[PDB]
RNA sequence: UGGUUUCUCUUCAGAUCGCAUAAAUCUUUCGCCUUUUACUAAAGAUUUCCGUGGAGAGGAACAACUCUG
RNA sequence: CUCCGAACGGUAAGAGCCUAGCAUGUAGA
């Protein structure tokens, strides 16, 4: 879903402050969503690796 | 089995049970104590050892993280001069210390994590904690905390050494951490679990 | 494990083997927990004299 | 004990100094008495008994003997030598040897009456050696 | 400098920042400065592993955020 | 060592008698220090004699938070012992303050779904 | 077995006589090897037998709270609660240096304020030495006058907290 | 005409009743959000608590000092 | 530039034996 959006909006996604705010909120939400499926204790600092 | 699981983690909790299915982790500690005793008995004449007389222990000794009793001890013959306490890699050892006659070696495996790969620092930490303020059954003058990390496959030791035992235990730990009959069963369980 | 004589049981702990002998159902009329203090001047001072005489 | 005023008490206080000190030392020794021996409310009985004798000494020196001055009388009631309510109940002719001020309270009894402390023996029953549990005596 | 969070039971959870080469005796003095007890009567524990009184924090590999279960002796 | 033990017992009892004598003299020295400081402000010197310094038990060595480092307090529970573990100048990046927090796009205060407070401390 | 060795004899200054030490120290001392061999039976004459055999003055030691027999005999004496004549007999007896030190701990904990200054004052003239278990378990030499002055010092004894009714200066204005 | 005080109990308070100022609830809003409570504060009105104001009732202290007129 | 968070979502699951800090204050003959 991201490769379909970033390639079609190659110059547009860099020159839109509201579009970058949606990406930083969604990517932090999915890393929150995938971490709950592993354990459900709300971890403090999950490793990005 | 001694594997510390921090969170709930319902996926990886059962997978560690599937690896440590039967009494295999306790059989690792029995295999290392038998393998190091066989290397000590094969060179007991030149090392001035009287009799390798490794006594029995509690069957859940490796499970208990608090106490650390003498597992594989070695009676020296006579005029045995102990050395300064150092790690298993410090080549600048000094034998200017007290002279004892009874000497032990306590092996304690520890399944480490990402923030516990300092197996050399962990070996001196477990020895100095279990030396004076231990409240555990151990002989007084000297010991050896020959630790073996199960996760990172790291081998390290710390404590007061014996003359001629520092190249002896280093050559024995290479044949104990590699090609062991228990560690080969451990590596076969992980590779079958991950395919 | 241990072996209780009067209680007729078998415990594994050291304090539990002592507690099964004294402090059980069979230990009701066999030295119960209700103790008694001795004389402060007669029985107490004679024990200090007997300890000094046996040592010296 | 601290006088808690530090305001230079007048003449006559030195005349009543060792007498009030002996009564204050008796109440402090009674307050340090353990709870053994007393059943449920018998331990509070020497607390009111030392307080009853402390109020009787000031009232006899002011009303009966009239030897203490009124300035030393007001300083004694303010420092805590005697309760002002206990001297007020003794001023009336109906009560001159009352046991305690708790026994004169009408709302204290469950039946809504006085205690056995404020009752004469001639108007009472024949066989009665009872003592007031709240007050302390008859 | 690691921020060890001595999080015991029943609300007693404080942050204690100590050096890596700092001994455990210096850590109990900093843990008592945020909790309100005598530092000689505090025994740190991690699944029945009572820590010593002479081993540095760099030997236990206690990194930043490694919380401890505090107990009182 | 019977004669040596009687000398040390006389040494400790003389210091204990000196400790009890200085204990009652501590109340006299407290009123004397109040009398000396009152005369020092009155008719000693008009801002020409201070005769003291800045004697504080624990050191006030501090630093500066980089951009969003947490307000880590030392804890106001033991301030009279003056131990060496306290004077350490707690202004170090502990866990998450090691980043510069300026290259980051708009703001990252706490990414743990609990940002009740909405502040940056400039107003 | 561990509540109180007397049913109803007396009471401590502010609580039960068994709850005079700290609850964290009393729970670890209740489960001990020296305690379980002693709490099954202990009398007045038996208290003089066990106290004379031990020569140590200290409290807890080690990682886990391991109580010394000096603190173990102090709790067994406080649970038994003997008479004041037996406690004065253990303080005046010169049969052992640890015997007078064991009576002084029971005097400063449960005794009165005037009785504590009256009994501990002749103990300050003793110049003998004793062995004390430190925090790391090693033995340390302590004089008899050093331990007696520590009981009259601030409340920092090994698992003991019981202030007096006043200091030595405030008691001097009232009595000797 | 005739009483300075103090403590109990009966109403309404539309006066900065409070020259100062807490919590909870309800109806709408924002931010985080991952289950929920503890959350952030903008609007309005409903309680609880910290308190108070005039006017009759009953006790105690010199009510007698004689207050205003 | 100094705005500092707490709990739940978490340790299992069972077999035989062993010991404990607790509570009520009755009418009746």
């Amino acid at each position: 879903a991201l490769i379909g959006l970033m390639t079609y909006f190659r110059e547009a996604v860099v020159n839109t402050q509201e579009l970058l705010d949606l990406l930083v909120k969604c990517e932090n939400k999915i890393q929150t969503r995938i971490k709950i499926g592993l354990n459900s204790k709300m971890p403090s600092r999950f490793p990005p690796v | 089995t001694g594997i510390f699981m921090h969170g709930k983690i319902p996926t990886l909790k059962i997978s560690l049970i599937q690896i440590f299915r039967a009494h295999l982790w306790q059989k690792i500690h029995e295999s290392i104590v038998m393998d190091l005793c066989q290397v000590f008995d094969q060179e007991l004449d030149a090392l001035e050892i009287e009799t390798v007389q490794k006594e029995t222990i509690h069957p859940r000794k490796s499970y208990k993280m608090n106490s650390s009793c003498a597992d594989i001890l070695l009676f020296a013959s006579y005029k045995w001069n102990v050395s300064r306490p150092s790690l298993l890699a410090d080549s600048k050892d000094v034998m200017d210390s007290t002279t004892t006659q009874k000497y032990w070696i306590d092996i304690q495996l520890r399944w480490g994590d990402y923030d516990s790969h300092d197996i050399e620092r962990y070996a001196r930490a477990k020895f100095l904690d279990y030396t004076t303020d231990n409240m555990s059954i151990y002989p007084s003058p000297t010991g050896v905390l020959i630790a073996i990390d199960l996760a990172y496959n790291l081998h390290s030791a710390y404590g007061n050494w014996f003359p001629g035992s520092k190249p002896l235990i280093q050559q024995a730990m290479a044949k104990i951490m590699k090609a062991n009959p228990a560690l080969y069963v451990l590596r076969e369980r992980i590779r079958k679990g991950l395919q | 494990g241990y072996y209780c004589n009067v209680c007729d049981c078998v415990v594994k702990d050291s304090i539990n083997f002592l507690d099964h002998i004294n402090g059980k159902k069979h230990q009701r009329n066999l030295g119960m927990s209700m103790r008694v203090e001795r004389s402060t001047l007669d029985q107490v001072k004679k024990r200090f004299e007997v300890n000094k005489k046996k040592m010296e | 004990k601290v006088k808690r005023s530090r305001k230079a008490p007048p003449d006559g206080w030195e005349l009543i100094e060792p007498t009030l000190d002996e009564l204050d030392q008796k109440m402090r020794e009674a307050e340090t008495e353990p709870h053994e021996g007393k059943r449920k409310v018998e331990s509070l009985w020497p607390i009111f008994r030392i307080h009853h004798q402390k109020t009787r000494y000031i009232f006899d020196l002011f009303y009966k003997r009239k030897a203490i001055s009124r300035e030393l009388y007001e300083y004694c009631i303010k420092e805590g030598y005697a309760d002002k309510n206990l001297i007020a109940k003794w001023k009336k002719q109906g009560y001159e040897n009352l046991c305690c001020l708790r026994c004169i309270q009408t709302r204290d009894t469950n039946f809504g009456t006085n205690c056995i402390c404020r009752v004469p023996k001639s108007k009472l029953e024949v066989g009665r050696i009872i003592e007031c549990t709240h007050c302390g005596c008859r | 400098m690691i921020e060890v969070v001595c999080n015991d039971r029943l609300g007693k959870k404080v942050r204690v920042k100590c050096n890596t080469d700092d001994t455990i005796g210096d850590l109990k003095k900093l843990i008592a400065a945020q909790t309100g007890t005598r530092w000689n009567k505090i025994v740190l524990k991690k699944w029945y592993t009572i820590f010593k009184d002479h081993v540095s924090l760099g030997d236990y590999e206690i990194h930043d955020g490694m919380n401890l279960e505090l107990y009182y002796q | 060592n019977d004669e040596e033990e009687y000398e040390a017992w006389k040494v400790r009892e003389l210091k204990r008698i000196k400790r009890d004598r200085e204990d009652r003299e501590a109340l006299e020295k407290e009123k004397a220090e109040i009398e000396r400081m009152r005369n020092l402000t009155e008719e000693e010197r008009r801002a020409e004699l201070r005769a003291n310094g800045k004697v504080i038990t624990n050191k006030a060595v501090k630093g500066k938070y980089k951009f969003l480092q947490k307000y880590y307090h030392r804890g106001a529970f033991f301030m009279d012992e003056d131990e060496e573990v306290y004077k350490r100048d707690f202004s170090a990046p502990t866990l998450e303050d090691h980043f510069n927090k300026t290259i980051l796009p708009k703001v990252m205060q706490v990414k743990n779904f609990g940002r009740s407070g909405r502040t940056k401390y400039t107003h | 077995m561990a509540n109180r060795t007397v049913k109803d004899a007396h009471s401590i200054h502010g609580t039960n006589p068994q709850y005079l030490v700290e609850k964290i120290i009393r729970t670890r001392i209740y489960e001990s090897k020296y305690w379980k061999e002693e709490c099954f039976g202990l009398t007045a004459e038996l208290v003089v037998d066990k106290a004379m055999e031990l020569r140590f003055v200290g409290g807890v030691y080690g990682g886990n709270i391991k109580p010394t027999p000096f603190l173990c005999l102090t709790l067994k004496m406080l649970q038994i609660q003997p008479e004041k004549d037996i406690i004065v007999e253990f303080i005046k007896n010169e049969d052992f240096k640890y015997v007078r030190m064991l009576g002084a701990l029971y005097m400063r904990l449960t005794g009165t304020a005037i009785d504590c200054y009256k009994y501990l004052e002749p103990l300050y003239n003793d110049y003998r030495k004793i062995k004390s278990q430190n925090r790391n378990g090693e033995f340390e030499l302590m004089h008899v006058d050093e331990f007696i002055d520590e009981l009259l010092h601030s409340e920092r004894v090994c698992d003991i907290i019981l202030p007096r009714l006043q200091k030595r200066y405030v008691l001097e204005e009232a009595e000797q």
